[PDB]
């Protein structure tokens, strides 16, 4: 019920910490196997959902399992399997193998389907989706930010633009920041729309009450935090070449 | 070589005896090594299986870890060494229990064990799920007199936007006319049905409509119900398979096992062929046999 979410000091003594991998090259390799995630899942024709999905499982399975020993490039593509399951899309293995082959080495080619090296990387994949599932212990249902965004964007009757621009902050978090380890998806949704508001000067009007729009998402949120969390989330984003430019007004 | 703190190495339990045979699996009697806590072991089938950890598996874990209840079976946990479901154990089944014949049934007891059963589909189709597996072998009593809805295996959740749900499902002597009649767009209704058998059940001992194939189900379950007219259950003939075996009462057939009235008319309205017209969870636990004397006891017998 807590159990995978942590504290800053926890997130810094990670599995991977303690074989030597820095702070930086951690939070790194998890943006690398995100990555590695999305691209997969587009060609493979998932869902955004499918892939978030796979994210949060890479980022759980790292707070238990280390980087040197369990490298994204053979995590991620068991991890999309193992999503898409779970997720309603299930691929076949064979298609996944395929597809992590492409990705992952562009220029090599198919190896022999028959052929004792291609059977293993077959077994090494369900061997891994294994681990993974231990890894969880099994907890596979997986809450996102996004369930929570349309819940508060039409409570600030936002245009279809700053809700585009609020999952598009949702999924980002998910591939940049730790946040899905940190903060509860409802919270994690406020810092989204809060920064999508800002980045769109869209000004939200002071309910009835007095009080402000995400008090009615949840009774922790604080805007001490929001701004904290928008600022982390925003800092990221500009270090990551191209994203921003994705939402950005042009005219 | 690898770490696991979440999931636990059913070593940990000492197995005591084998209690289910079939084409489910293996189903274990257990005992915590530590407090004797007993458990009941499900070990989860590879045969044939190509696509990694099966699909079914993780929809039948997905629900059981959402379906929480004092009606429903309990996951306690998953297990390790090949992969194991531990549950709360249920020393007993309703179907041994209905064969059993030194077992006896006091009236106001069968209606706290219809109580029971019907508050667990309450709960679970609140949760948007749907059982399809209703039978006498997946009602499970504790030792102390608790009944537990057992057996997720072909459960799959619903909704509301025409639903394209599966055809084949739920043994054929507790499967709904709808079923039958090749439907695919159902949810609850199908769950109630089984209800009905199951509580005719508890009186007759024996399945009530024990048919061979789909179409000696459907005759069946015409020389209790009567026959499938739109004049009965309207709009049925929208559907493409009233062609064969078409026919042209179900208190009469009972009235000799079952002799409280208020019973009797509660199994005639889990047993209705219209979907629509069905009685559901709801009005059932409303309904005057449970609300008349003898009033439910608790189970002992
Ligand atoms: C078809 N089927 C019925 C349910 C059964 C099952 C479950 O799914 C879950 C459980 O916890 C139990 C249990 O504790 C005891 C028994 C049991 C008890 C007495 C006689 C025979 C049996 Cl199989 O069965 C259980 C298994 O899925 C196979």
């Amino acid at each position: 019920n807590k159990r995978w979410y942590f504290t800053r000091e926890q997130l810094e003594n990670s599995p991977s910490r303690r074989f030597g991998v820095d702070p930086d090259k951690e939070l790194s390799y998890r943006q690398q196997a995100a990555n590695l995630l999305q691209d997969m899942g587009q060609r493979l024709n998932v869902s955004q959902l499918t892939i978030n999905t796979a994210i949060v499982y890479m980022h759980r399975f790292y707070m238990i399992q280390s980087f040197t020993r369990f490298p994204g490039n053979s995590v991620a593509p068991a991890a999309l399997f193992l999503a898409a399951k779970v997720e309603g899309q299930p691929k076949k293995l064979e298609h996944v193998i395929k597809v992590a082959h492409t990705c992952l080495h562009p220029q090599e080619s198919l190896p022999d389907t028959r052929s004792e090296a291609y059977l293993q990387q077959v077994q090494d994949l369900v061997i891994l989706e294994s681990i993974i599932l231990q890894t969880l212990g099994f907890e596979l249902t997986i809450d996102h930010p996004h369930t929570h965004v349309v819940k508060c964007t039409q409570l600030v009757r936002a245009s279809k633009d700053l809700a585009q621009t609020s999952y598009f902050m949702a999924t980002n978090s998910l591939h940049l920041t730790t946040f899905s380890l940190q903060y509860t998806p409802p919270v994690v949704a406020c810092v989204c729309i809060h920064l999508a508001c800002k980045w769109s000067n869209w000004e939200i009007p002071v309910s009835t009450d007095g009080k402000h729009w995400w008090e009615y998402v949840d009774a922790t949120v604080t805007l001490e935090l929001l701004d904290e969390l928008t600022h982390e989330l925003l800092q990221i984003l500009e270090k990551t070449p191209n994203r921003l430019k994705r939402i950005w007004n042009w005219r | 070589s690898v770490e696991c703190p979440f999931c636990d190495e059913v070593s940990k339990y000492e197995k005591l005896a084998k209690i289910g045979q079939g084409t489910f699996g293996e189903v274990f009697k257990a005992r915590h090594r530590k407090t004797g806590q007993k458990v009941a072991l499900k070990k989860v089938l590879m045969e044939n299986e190509k696509e990694g950890f099966p699909i079914t598996a993780l929809r039948e874990i997905k629900i059981l870890q959402l379906l929480k209840h004092e009606n429903v079976v309990n996951l306690i946990e998953i297990c390790r060494t090949s992969i194991y479901l531990v549950f709360d154990f249920c020393e007993h089944d309703l179907a041994g229990l209905l064969s059993n014949v030194l077992v006896k049934f006091t009236l106001s007891e069968i209606k706290r064990v219809m109580q029971m059963l019907l508050n667990g589909l309450y709960y679970i189709h609140r949760n948007k799920i749907l059982h399809r597996d209703m039978k006498a072998a997946n009602v499970l009593i504790t030792r102390d007199g608790v009944l537990k809805l057992a057996d997720f295996g072909l459960a799959r959740a619903f909704s509301l936007a025409p639903n394209r749900y599966t055809n084949r499902v739920v043994t054929l002597w507790y499967r709904p006319p709808e079923l039958l009649l090749g439907e695919r767009d159902y949810g609850p209704p199908i769950d109630l049905w089984g209800a009905g058998c199951i509580m005719a059940e508890m009186w007759t001992r024996s399945p009530i409509m024990q048919g061979n194939t789909e179409q000696h189900q459907l005759a069946l379950i015409s020389q209790l119900c009567g026959s499938i007219t739109p004049e009965v259950w309207p709009n049925v003939d929208n559907y493409e398979l009233y062609e064969k075996l078409e026919l042209v009462k179900v208190k009469d057939r009972l009235k000799a096992y079952v002799r409280d009235p208020y019973a009797l008319d509660l199994i005639d309205k889990l047993l209705v062929l219209d979907p629509a017209q069905r009685i559901d969870s709801d009005d059932a636990l409303n309904h005057d046999f449970f609300w008349s004397d003898p009033m439910p006891s608790d189970l002992k017998g």
